[PDB]
Order: C-alpha cells, then sequence, then structure tokens
RNA sequence: GCCUACGGGCAGGCGCCGAGGGUAGGGCCCGUGACUGGGGCGAAGUCGUAACAAGGUAGCUGUACCGGAAGGUGCGGCUGGAU
RNA sequence: AAAUUGGAGAGUUUGAUCCUGGCUCAGGGUGAACGCUGGCGGCGUGCCUAAGACAUGCAAGUCGUGCGGGCCGCGGGGUUUUACUCCGUGGUCAGCGGCGGACGGGUGAGUAACGCGUGGGUGACCUACCCGGAAGAGGGGGACAACCCGGGGAAACUCGGGCUAAUCCCCCAUGUGGACCCGCCCCUUGGGGUGUGUCCAAAGGGCUUUGCCCGCUUCCGGAUGGGCCCGCGUCCCAUCAGCUAGUUGGUGGGGUAAUGGCCCACCAAGGCGACGACGGGUAGCCGGUCUGAGAGGAUGGCCGGCCACAGGGGCACUGAGACACGGGCCCCACUCCUACGGGAGGCAGCAGUUAGGAAUCUUCCGCAAUGGGCGCAAGCCUGACGGAGCGACGCCGCUUGGAGGAAGAAGCCCUUCGGGGUGUAAACUCCUGAACCCGGGACGAAACCCCCGACGAGGGGACUGACGGUACCGGGGUAAUAGCGCCGGCCAACUCCGUGCCAGCAGCCGCGGUAAUACGGAGGGCGCGAGCGUUACCCGGAUUCACUGGGCGUAAAGGGCGUGUAGGCGGCCUGGGGCGUCCCAUG
C-alpha cells in the first residue's frame, strides 16, 4: 500500500526529513514516487514545514495511508480542515 | 546440540503440507474427471459427457475460488474441455442435453 | 632480490622483513628495497638525519 | 598549528616589511631598520637570480605570511576565489580581508594581526551581539564587529582605541571608537588594498 | 510506438517467414563519418505473399518463434535483386577468409 | 490396503525428464619437473682481427656449400662503394 | 553541461649541434598500508585478501476483539457418602486459525547477458494490504491438532488409536456480477458490447447492543509494485574462423498470470558469422567519482537505482508474490553427536573467533526519534535504524600563546680572528586564559491515546530521550604538545667536519679514487605543520595510439608487382522524395 511518510536526509544529530509517497516496503530512504514538502523538526528556520496541500489531497483521495508522524505534519498544514457551517 | 527451534516457521511448513493435499485432490479431481468428460465424447455420449463436463465445469470452478487455481487458469481448462468437447460431437451427433453448451 | 639500505644492518639466514618498490639503477635484478624498522630489520643505530626513511626513532637529548 | 616562532626574519627573507609584529614594527627596531639582509649564515652573500619559481614562491609567501594562515586554508581560498565570477586575482584579496582575525585588526582593536587572532580566540569579539572566536569566521558586509562588553576594560584595547584618535580607519569599514563598534561595509576594492604583493604572481604560481 | 523499420528479403527457406535485412546508418561516435551497419530481423509471413527482392516493413509484434519478434508490415517496393547480391557475395566470400585452405 | 454421499479421493506401484556417478575415448587449461636451446647480460683477461679510412680482398644483401664460431667462396642484386 | 573563465614544462644520446625517440621527474587523487612523530573537536569513513572455516549471544514476528484446551493458581456458586460439578478471573505454555515471514539487512561468486543504461511495446499479462463505486452474506453438514490412551528410537524425533472448537474444511440456494463454449454487432493480434446454455460467492468477532466499529463475498475502476518483449549503447585476443541439430521455422498439443522451442510430438532444412559468429580471457551495470583545457582515460565500497547469489549442484511445495539467506525435499564436500541402524549444522544479518594478509573497528547504548510487521487499541517485535566506542584512515575547524624586549647575554656554528650567524629568538616585563574547577542545562517530542465535539473538521488533556548531565550558557581559571621531508640539476634552501670508488647516496642524469654545496654528523636554511614522508595504484604531463591532435626518401614505417571481391569514396544542370542533416514545440 502506497504510504505518505517521512524520509530522513539529514545529518548526524542534524535530522533534516522530507514528506514523501512510496510502496510500504521501499528502504526509509529510497526512490520514492512523489516529494511533499519538508520538515525540520528543530525547527532551525521560520519555516521548518512546506506541504503542498493540493498535490497531498489527491495521493490521500487514492489511499496512500499515511504514518502517524505524517498525518500530524499533513494535518497541521490544513490538508484535512474542511470549512464553514 | 539443540537446533535453535523457530516456532512460527515450522508452523508454516505445518500448514503448506496441509495444503498442499487439499490441493492435490482438488485438481487430480478436476484431471480424471475431465478426462471422463473428453473420453465419453468420442463415444458420442451427449446425454452423458455433458452430465459431466457440468460437473467438471463446476469442480473446476470451485478451486478457482479458493487458492488452488487463478480465475484464469481455472477459465483456461473451462475452454479446453467446453471446446474439446463440442468438437467431439461433430465427430458423432446432436448434443442432446443442452448441457452447458449453447447453440 | 631487495637492496638492504643504510649505514650497516643486522640481517640473516632467516630473518622476517618486509619490502617495497623502489629499484637500484647499479644492481640489476633488484626492483625492491627492504623497510627499515619492521619484523627483523632493526632501524640504523646512530642515525639522526633521515631517519624516518631509515627506522631510527626520535633520539632525547640530542 | 598556525606559525608560531620568530617572526622579524620573515620581515627579512622577503626582504620587506611585513608588518606581522606591531608596535616595533614601526620603531628603529624592525630588524628590516637594522639587517635587511635574510636570515642565516649566508644572508650576507650576495644573491644568485632567481628563477621564476623562486619569484613565483617567494611572492606568494610573502603575501600569506602578511596574513598569518596556514598554505591549506590560503590555498583552499585561491581555490574559492576561482570559482568566483571575478577577477580573482582580486577577489582573493577581499576573501582574505574578509577573515574575522583580519577584520579586527584592521578595525584597529588589536596592535597586530597576532595579537587580534588572540583577541578572537579567547571570546574578546562579538559579531552582531554574540560571541565568535574563530579567526577564520567569514565576515560579510553589514556585520557589526564589537569588542565584548566583558572585554571593554583591557589594557590594549583601551590603548590601541587611543591611537585610533589620530589613525583612520579603512574605506570600507566604520570604526565607532566611543562604543567601540566596527562596522564592515562592503569588500575591499584592489585600490584599497596597498600590499606589496603582485597578486599576478600568486596567481602564476598556481597555474603550475 | 512499436518499432517500423525497412529491409529487404534475402531468405525464403523458412515456413511461414522472411529474413529481413535493415540497414541502419549514424555517425561514429568518435571519428564521426557515416557508418552503414546492418541486421537481420526473422518477420512473420503468415500468407507467403512477400517474396525475395521485396523491400518490406516490418513491425514490432508479440513474439512468434524463437527469434521471430516482428510481423511484415505492408511492401514498400517489390523486385530489387542487387541488394540481395550484395548480401549473397558478401556471404560467398565468407567461405574464402578461411585457414583449413584454399584452391587456384 | 484407507475414506466415501459410489461421483471420486488418499497411500502405494510403474514411466519420461534428471542432479550425480560408472566404463571407454578424445580435446583444453594451470602446479611440479629429470634433460636441455640460445640469449642478454656482468669484473678484465685468452686466440683471432670480420666491420669503420679503398679498414689493407670496396661494403651490404637473399640463397647455397664449407666452418664449432668469426668468417670464406659460389650466383645474382644494391651504392647506403673510395680516386 | 549559461562571463569563449580555459591549455607552463624539465633532465637525459654529441667534442659541440638540429631532429627523431624512449626513459624519468614535478601536479592532482585513494575504502590505503609502512616509517618517524602525534594535543583537541565536528562530520565522514574503516576485510580491497579466503564467496575460507566458524564457538556464544541477539538478528521476524504478532493477534485472546477468529477458536478450543494443558499446567499453576485465585475468587464466587449449586450439590447424591463430601467427593463431584457450574461461573467468573490472574499467570503461563504451546496447538488450530489469520497476517507478516518474498520487505528490511549482507555479499559481488557467477554473468559480456535484454544483466545493466536508455527509449518504447503489452489486442500477451498478474498485483496481498490501501482508495472509490455497485451488489450480497440464506440454509445444511464435515475433518485435523491441542488434549486423553497406547507402541518403536541412544538421540534427533516418530507411527497408531479415540474426543473436539473456529474467521479451518465441505455441499445446497440467491447471483448484482463474473467465468466458458456457440452466434451476431463494433474494433482489430487474445479489445468492447450483446444473446441463449452452463458454471461460481460468503464468516464471523467486539461494544459505549433496535446500530456503530473491525473483518467476510462477487464484481468495475483507481493506486502501487512486478512478469514478458523489441530498438540503440555495453571490455580485451583473429597466434580462436567457422558455429549450430531443440539447432532455425511450421502445425498441433502441454505449462504459465501471459508471449515464446519454455516443454513435447510430428513435418520442413533451416539459423548465425569478418558489421567478428563460435572459442579463450577479464568484469556485476548505472546515477556518479577521480583526472583532464577539452576530447578522452580510469573507476563503480561508502549513498541511491537495477541485477545476481545465501557452503557446491538439483528440485518443487505453500502462496498475491519465492523456486524463498535465519522455510522444505535429495546429492556432494566439510564439521560435530552416535549405542555404528543414524542424526545435526550453514554469520556473504549485528558484534565477535579464527585463518589468510601490508592492512580494516565494540561479543557497546537505545527502540527517545524515522521506517517496517502484527493489533480496535494499550502494546509486542525490529543488530532496519538512531547513537556512543576504537583507528590522524579522510576532509574541515582549534591549540601549544599575545604585546614589549640588546647594535644584539650564554651555549652551538662559521670566520680572512676584525667579525658574522642562530636572533627579539631566549632571559626578563606586562597582558590574555586551552586544559581544568564550580553552577545552570537543551533542541531533537508530539502524535499514537484519552475527553469534548459526530466516529469528520476543529478544540482541550496526559505519557514518552538512547545520545546525555552531553551540546550550549554563566562564573572561576593554569603559559600551556612539535614534528617530518628536504638543501648537486629538475627544485625553494650552503657552510664546516669526518670519510677516501670505502662506507654509502641514487626517481633520472649522476655523486664518492684526500679540498665532496650529492655519503655520514653538525650549524644554518627551505617547505609543510598534528602531521610529514615512503611504497602501491588511477589520471596528468605523453599531440608518446594523434576524434580533437602524429607519422612512413635516409630517423621505426609503402605491401616485390599486378588483377580485382566486399567495402570506402566520387563530375555539370533541373525536378520530386525528405533517410542522413538542420530548426521549433512537447515527453
Ligand atoms: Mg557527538
Ligand atoms: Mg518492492
Ligand atoms: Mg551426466
Ligand atoms: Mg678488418
Ligand atoms: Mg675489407
Ligand atoms: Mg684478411
Ligand atoms: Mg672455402
Ligand atoms: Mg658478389
Ligand atoms: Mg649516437
Ligand atoms: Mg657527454
Ligand atoms: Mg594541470
Ligand atoms: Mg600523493
Ligand atoms: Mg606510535
Ligand atoms: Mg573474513
Ligand atoms: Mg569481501
Ligand atoms: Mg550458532
Ligand atoms: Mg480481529
Ligand atoms: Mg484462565
Ligand atoms: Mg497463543
Ligand atoms: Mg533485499
Ligand atoms: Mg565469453
Ligand atoms: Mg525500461
Ligand atoms: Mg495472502
Ligand atoms: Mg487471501
Ligand atoms: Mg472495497
Ligand atoms: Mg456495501
Ligand atoms: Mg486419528
Ligand atoms: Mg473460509
Ligand atoms: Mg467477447
Ligand atoms: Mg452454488
Ligand atoms: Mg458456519
Ligand atoms: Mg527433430
Ligand atoms: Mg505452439
Ligand atoms: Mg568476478
Ligand atoms: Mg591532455
Ligand atoms: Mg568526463
Ligand atoms: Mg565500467
Ligand atoms: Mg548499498
Ligand atoms: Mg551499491
Ligand atoms: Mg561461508
Ligand atoms: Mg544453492
Ligand atoms: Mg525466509
Ligand atoms: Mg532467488
Ligand atoms: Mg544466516
Ligand atoms: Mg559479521
Ligand atoms: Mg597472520
Ligand atoms: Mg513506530
Ligand atoms: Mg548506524
Ligand atoms: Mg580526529
Ligand atoms: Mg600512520
Ligand atoms: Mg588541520
Ligand atoms: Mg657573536
Ligand atoms: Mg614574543
Ligand atoms: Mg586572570
Ligand atoms: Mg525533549
Ligand atoms: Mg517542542
Ligand atoms: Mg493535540
Ligand atoms: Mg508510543
Ligand atoms: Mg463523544
Ligand atoms: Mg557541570
Ligand atoms: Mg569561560
Ligand atoms: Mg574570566
Ligand atoms: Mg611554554
Ligand atoms: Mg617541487
Ligand atoms: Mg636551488
Ligand atoms: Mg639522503
Ligand atoms: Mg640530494
Ligand atoms: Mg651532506
Ligand atoms: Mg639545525
Ligand atoms: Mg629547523
Ligand atoms: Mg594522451
Ligand atoms: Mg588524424
Ligand atoms: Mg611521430
Ligand atoms: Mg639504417
Ligand atoms: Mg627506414
Ligand atoms: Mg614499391
Ligand atoms: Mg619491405
Ligand atoms: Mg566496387
Ligand atoms: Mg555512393
Ligand atoms: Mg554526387
Ligand atoms: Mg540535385
Ligand atoms: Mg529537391
Ligand atoms: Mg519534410
Ligand atoms: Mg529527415
Ligand atoms: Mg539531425
Ligand atoms: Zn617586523
Amino acid at each position: 500500500m502506497v504510504k505518505i511518510r517521512l524520509a530522513r536526509f539529514g545529518s548526524k544529530h542534524n535530522p533534516h526529513y522530507r514528506i514523501v509517497v512510496t510502496d510500504a516496503r521501499r528502504k526509509r530512504d529510497g526512490k520514492y514516487i512523489e516529494k511533499i514538502g519538508y520538515y525540520d523538526p528543530r525547527k532551525t528556520t521560520p519555516d521548518w514545514l512546506k506541504v503542498d496541500v493540493e498535490r497531498a489531497r489527491y495521493w490521500l483521495s487514492v489511499g496512500a495511508q499515511p504514518t502517524d508522524t505524517a498525518r500530524r505534519l499533513l494535518r497541521q498544514a490544513g490538508v484535512f480542515r474542511q470549512e464553514a457551517r | 546440540k539443540k537446533p535453535k527451534r523457530n516456532l512460527s516457521a515450522l508452523k508454516r511448513h505445518r500448514q503448506s503440507l496441509k495444503r498442499r493435499l487439499r490441493n492435490k485432490a482438488k485438481k487430480s479431481a478436476i484431471k480424471t474427471l475431465s478426462k471422463k468428460a473428453i473420453q465419453l465424447a468420442q463415444e458420442g455420449k451427449a446425454e452423458e459427457a455433458l452430465k459431466i463436463m457440468r460437473k467438471a465445469e463446476s469442480l473446476i470452478d470451485k478451486a478457482a475460488k479458493g487458492s488452488t487455481l487463478h480465475k484464469n487458469a481455472a477459465a483456461r481448462r473451462k475452454s479446453r474441455l467446453m471446446r474439446k468437447v463440442r468438437q467431439l460431437l461433430e465427430a458423432a451427433g446432436a448434443p442432446l442435453i443442452g448441457g452447458g453448451l449453447s447453440a | 632480490t631487495a637492496y638492504i639500505p643504510g649505514e650497516g644492518h643486522n640481517l640473516q639466514e632467516h630473518s622476517v622483513v618486509l619490502i617495497r618498490g623502489g629499484r637500484v639503477k647499479d644492481l640489476p635484478g633488484v626492483r625492491y628495497h627492504i623497510v627499515r624498522g619492521v619484523y627483523d630489520a632493526a632501524g640504523v643505530k646512530d642515525r639522526k638525519k633521515s631517519r624516518s626513511k631509515y627506522g631510527t626513532k626520535k633520539p632525547k637529548e640530542a | 598549528g598556525r606559525y608560531i616562532g620568530p617572526v622579524c626574519r620573515l620581515c627579512r627573507r622577503e626582504g620587506v616589511k611585513l608588518y606581522l609584529k606591531g608596535e616595533r614594527c614601526y620603531s628603529p627596531k624592525c630588524a628590516m631598520e637594522r639587517r635587511p639582509y635574510p636570515p642565516g649564515q649566508h644572508g650576507q652573500k650576495r644573491a644568485r637570480r632567481p628563477s621564476d619559481y623562486a619569484v613565483r614562491l617567494r611572492e606568494k609567501q610573502k603575501l600569506r605570511r602578511i596574513y598569518g594562515i596556514s598554505e591549506r586554508q590560503f590555498r583552499n581560498l585561491f581555490e574559492e576565489a576561482s570559482k568566483k565570477k571575478g577577477v580573482t586575482g582580486s577577489v582573493f584579496l577581499g576573501l582574505l580581508e574578509s577573515r574575522l582575525d583580519n577584520v579586527v585588526y584592521r578595525l584597529g582593536f588589536a596592535v597586530s594581526r597576532r595579537q587580534a587572532r588572540q583577541l578572537v580566540r579567547h571570546g574578546h569579539i562579538t559579531v552582531n551581539g554574540r560571541r565568535v572566536d574563530l579567526p577564520s569566521y567569514r565576515v560579510r558586509p553589514g556585520d557589526e564587529i564589537a569588542v565584548a562588553e566583558k572585554s571593554r576594560n583591557l589594557e590594549l584595547i583601551r590603548q590601541n582605541l587611543e591611537a585610533m584618535k589620530g589613525r583612520k580607519v579603512g574605506p570600507w569599514l566604520s570604526l565607532d571608537v566611543e562604543g567601540m563598534k566596527g562596522k564592515f561595509l562592503r569588500l575591499p576594492d584592489r585600490e584599497d588594498l596597498a600590499l606589496p604583493v603582485n597578486e599576478q604572481l600568486v596567481i602564476e604560481f598556481y597555474s603550475r | 510506438p512499436k518499432k517500423v523499420l525497412t529491409g529487404v528479403v534475402v531468405s525464403d527457406k523458412m515456413q511461414k517467414t522472411v529474413t529481413v535485412l535493415v540497414e541502419r546508418q549514424f555517425p561514429h561516435p568518435l571519428y564521426g563519418k557515416v557508418i552503414k551497419r546492418s541486421k537481420k530481423y526473422l518477420a512473420h509471413d503468415p500468407e507467403e505473399k512477400y517474396k525475395l527482392g521485396d523491400v518490406v516493413e516490418i513491425i514490432e509484434s508479440r513474439p512468434i518463434s524463437k527469434r521471430k519478434r516482428f510481423r511484415v508490415l505492408r511492401l514498400v517496393e517489390s523486385g530489387r535483386m542487387d541488394l540481395v547480391e550484395k548480401y549473397l557475395i558478401r556471404r560467398q566470400n565468407y567461405e574464402s577468409l578461411s585457414k583449413r585452405g584454399g584452391k587456384a
């Protein structure tokens, strides 16, 4: 099953993650289907999370179950939020 | 002097043998019974050959719904058997039963 | 066959030694040198100059 | 490490004044003032004509020695300077001059470049309000280079800023004597630096 | 796009099949001259329709036999024996070139 | 022989393919090696003095024969042969 | 692969000279090793050899919300000799069953191949779990473990009998729908539709029980992951020139998810090769990396992509997926147990042992993070992974002080005995304050969950750190490691002494036979600096394989001469085609 998860790309003691779509089974840092924004757990910058909503929305729309930390990060950039009445 | 144990691997083997047998049985039932079919068509026995061909057809489709065959693999043999029968009641006379065959 | 460099050595009929590249023009059919200060090849004694090339350690009180 | 050892001596091998020392490099003591020949047994004897290598080499050394600096840090900058859009000869000096150790000295906080490196390394320097102690940190334009609030009271800090009473600071820089701050305004164009180096010879030495 | 090549028939002697000789020109990867390399394709002729000397188009196809992976596509130009000759004489000369021996 | 709803299934038995082995007979590649060919060398001696001067019989060359060897001669060829 | 951003040579054949030409050096690089030396940190990185052998420990499990039961107990009941027996429950064990075990991890043996790269094909195909859409889950019966009973074996294990539960197995029905034969319509390789005949489904569990949650069934599409096929590219030897008989094609049949000599039977005599078949050698391939002005050469650990193997060789079984590293069956070689009938085992997973070798690490910490498996969840598992450790193995950063200080102490060295050198160097004066001491002290971690709200959005709440008492901050605070090569020319750096063709140096030319700037020591100098040298290897220099960019009268080099095959190449005008070629757009 396709997942939306994190791929570490930092250094040692410098974790820098990358939100990605990929087949369940690939190496944590392997060939990924599509990148959908980065995430920096230490917040060394005013912009330690970007997402590109509309893509992620697409991928969820064909059931790319995302990991737990990923759902959280997605939620935070409001991939899930609706509106009004 | 102790062959370290892997309980859930062996368990898998345990089951594989079970399945293997179940699978053989269904498969073989088809073999001899499809043979019954094609045989009795070369003796021009349409009331009987089609009687069988249908029991063959069913037994075939059943091992498809399980894991003995694939939906195609079954389908494959239904096409073998059925056609191989019609083209044997050319060599003789009219399909009595109607059976599993269309005109 | 291997050149033994250095003003005087201590090699013998069963010395275990180490050898490197480096021909000697004057001695033909000699395309290897013996490394000094490894296995059974002492460094040169008394050598005070190009010491690392002869396995001699740096002497005190000099 | 960096070079520690006798200096008025390189002053002499390069045959020009490097100002590696400080208060006396200006006095009648630099031995250039007393023995303008190179060090050693043979510096008295008339020279042989230099090979091209010789002149290329020495002009490199003269420049490098002026600035403190290891050859590995030096070559790595010349390398960086060639990768730059610019006239590398100039781009180089601009890069050199961008060193904190140097910026501090040019600012007039330290008597000399050597004394400057300590002032940095022992933590006496602010960069943009924070502490910096790598003499290799690169100052960019817009940077403010202050004395630590702590180290404000040193004899040499105060004694040196009182020479600023009558010096004026480089044209790409601004000093706030009273406030003990300096600002780095832009990179020094070649014409600002007036070193006794033929930068081009340096370049040539490296293209071998 | 299923690949499509153009070439000539050099062989009848196969059951439902023709040998097609396809030329390709291209500049040499180092010396940049244009060089004329060639290849033989085995093409499914379900009707014997294509005779030798025919130039034909040939198209990438669901596998037929071990070597047959192309179907004969259409006729380009028929009767063209000069080419076939060049194939055969190139071949004939091979029986020279040996080392077991020759004659007078 | 076992199970059965009597349709058939299971054990078991045979057969092809088959890893591998057996006999014979070839071909190939490395390890060691009795006995051997010259060869290049490398210290300055033996016996010659062929070549370099027309080198004291112009030189070289293919092919022969002689000679342990250097060379000699025969038959041609060449000038890269001196007055 | 967006300023034409980029290109150095020297020594050596001669008495001298010009050319030819080989040799050699300076540069850059390394998964390095060896010598002398070695203070600190950050990030990388560390068996290149025997794909040799491997002790021990761990490396893939999980679900009690699919199902029954053994053992050890706890409660709480009913009751015929006070033994039985009903209910709930803790702990533990495995079994039946579902899912994972085909991912993740290692290695580079094999392979010169559709293996890889690159672009395409699939009307010749499959795809568990996830997503959307449509439809349904109605009856009936059945077997094997666990368990109890009994027999063989030294062991490993093993056969027999009897009981039984399920989301396990099996038959009947409804069939939205699908599968198969046959016919028609469109389409065109086996694609879509349609009509009669046949044939095919299903399972239950939980609770906040008159409806929610998890799961079940057939089918249509998405999504993702794979099979197969084709064009083009893919090292050396022609002192390997012919190779092939399942070989090449056909027809039919088997097998598969599917094409195909992939397999089998019968028929035909084909298939490939000098554009290098076949044979021998070597090698995993690439994104990249090293070098280079480029072109090119060289290389493919570490990261990522594909492949291949799991002690050698076969083979299939389960299944969506394997012909499966820690699954199965057989043969061989090896090691161990053995009662000599037989059995056990597979680190090229992490760490480590051992051999081999010039040489390559800790039997460490942690599941806090990311990722993966199983589960409603809590959680369980995870040597994937996150970290620490050891090694200057590499790069980068930091230190061993800073300022003042003599016409210039001593000692050592040279001296023409006047003096010169180390050398502001030292001493000595002030200043700073690595180390270290005390105090504070992280980010990485907020979700899963629980509550409100609807189970959604959204809001509130709690738990959780291996690194690590680390980084970092504040205060205090000591002058506090320097070594290695080199100094005849290339090539930065010169004197004395010893030695006497000796000892020795030596990359190359060469040096040394009593005045050695070349051996050895010393003073002095040059070059780098926690590093410096050496060896090995790649590229460079080497327009010295010359595409860019070379040659052949005498330097190495024109076939002894012709004939002519394949091939290469080819006049002037006009017109068509548009293959090469060129331009644009797009992938
Ligand atoms: Mg750390
Ligand atoms: Mg995969
Ligand atoms: Mg055999
Ligand atoms: Mg003579
Ligand atoms: Mg003569
Ligand atoms: Mg004579
Ligand atoms: Mg005679
Ligand atoms: Mg004659
Ligand atoms: Mg000569
Ligand atoms: Mg000479
Ligand atoms: Mg260069
Ligand atoms: Mg090097
Ligand atoms: Mg040591
Ligand atoms: Mg090993
Ligand atoms: Mg290895
Ligand atoms: Mg073990
Ligand atoms: Mg469940
Ligand atoms: Mg209980
Ligand atoms: Mg259990
Ligand atoms: Mg793997
Ligand atoms: Mg081969
Ligand atoms: Mg492809
Ligand atoms: Mg499954
Ligand atoms: Mg299933
Ligand atoms: Mg669904
Ligand atoms: Mg529904
Ligand atoms: Mg029984
Ligand atoms: Mg079922
Ligand atoms: Mg149809
Ligand atoms: Mg039914
Ligand atoms: Mg039931
Ligand atoms: Mg045949
Ligand atoms: Mg066929
Ligand atoms: Mg190999
Ligand atoms: Mg070049
Ligand atoms: Mg390149
Ligand atoms: Mg390669
Ligand atoms: Mg890897
Ligand atoms: Mg790799
Ligand atoms: Mg092994
Ligand atoms: Mg195997
Ligand atoms: Mg496995
Ligand atoms: Mg495999
Ligand atoms: Mg293993
Ligand atoms: Mg290991
Ligand atoms: Mg050893
Ligand atoms: Mg997790
Ligand atoms: Mg790790
Ligand atoms: Mg370190
Ligand atoms: Mg070392
Ligand atoms: Mg450093
Ligand atoms: Mg004196
Ligand atoms: Mg000082
Ligand atoms: Mg103090
Ligand atoms: Mg925290
Ligand atoms: Mg936080
Ligand atoms: Mg919250
Ligand atoms: Mg948790
Ligand atoms: Mg609620
Ligand atoms: Mg503390
Ligand atoms: Mg402090
Ligand atoms: Mg203080
Ligand atoms: Mg000190
Ligand atoms: Mg040099
Ligand atoms: Mg010099
Ligand atoms: Mg020396
Ligand atoms: Mg020398
Ligand atoms: Mg000397
Ligand atoms: Mg000295
Ligand atoms: Mg010195
Ligand atoms: Mg070249
Ligand atoms: Mg050319
Ligand atoms: Mg030439
Ligand atoms: Mg000649
Ligand atoms: Mg010649
Ligand atoms: Mg001629
Ligand atoms: Mg000739
Ligand atoms: Mg011609
Ligand atoms: Mg032409
Ligand atoms: Mg023309
Ligand atoms: Mg024309
Ligand atoms: Mg025209
Ligand atoms: Mg056109
Ligand atoms: Mg065109
Ligand atoms: Mg073109
Ligand atoms: Zn000075």
